[PDB]
């Protein structure tokens, strides 16, 4: 789980 | 108009036949040098109803789906998708967080087998030799080609001509 995937998941989940 | 009327007449046997017919004609048009004709036929096919998953536009992701297409149809779809991506960055109407290519969809995504799939390698090579080393793979999915918004900021890209 990279920071890129974490940021994408953060945006999509928000 | 004769062509559009014959297409409308043919669009009555079912989407199952329509998708295969469009795959065949798009492959023929792409590999016979009729890239512009392939683009216009794909455009008239999209508003007809065939390939409903082809394009997605939103603040999150701009996507192109090619797993159901042939090699020729994928190239035509990629050619017009890259061109539409270049249309933005000319206006101040923001940019999606991600641009993706759904090369492989299904169980193969969570495996390294989809890495060597003909669709995946074909799409990757097309993107690499058209827009340089900007569209990289995904570190979490084995069948997607991704490009972050930062790499989109630095990004008519494909020349469509009739032979």
């Amino acid at each position: 789980v990279s920071a890129l995937e974490r940021s994408l998941r953060l945006t999509f989940m928000d | 108009q004769i062509v559009e009327y014959v297409l409308d007449k043919l669009n009555s046997e079912g989407c199952g036949l329509g998708i295969r017919f469009y795959n065949a004609l798009l492959d023929a048009l792409w590999w016979l040098g009729q890239k512009e004709r392939a683009a216009r036929v794909l455009n008239e096919a999209t508003k007809r109803g065939i390939f409903p998953e082809l394009f997605r536009k939103n603040k999150l992701v701009w996507s192109v789906d090619v797993h159901r297409m042939s090699e020729g149809g994928m190239y035509t779809a990629l050619s017009v998708w890259l061109n539409d991506l270049s249309d933005i960055l000319v206006k101040g109407q923001d940019l999606p967080q991600l641009a993706v290519v759904v090369s492989v969809r299904g169980q193969l995504e969570k495996s390294s087998a989809a890495r060597e799939s003909p669709i995946t390698r074909a799409a990757f090579s097309f993107l690499q030799d058209h827009v340089s080393s900007s569209f990289s793979f995904t570190g979490w999915n084995g069948g997607r080609i991704m490009c972050q918004r930062s790499q989109l900021k630095q990004l008519n890209i494909v020349a469509l001509t009739n032979s």
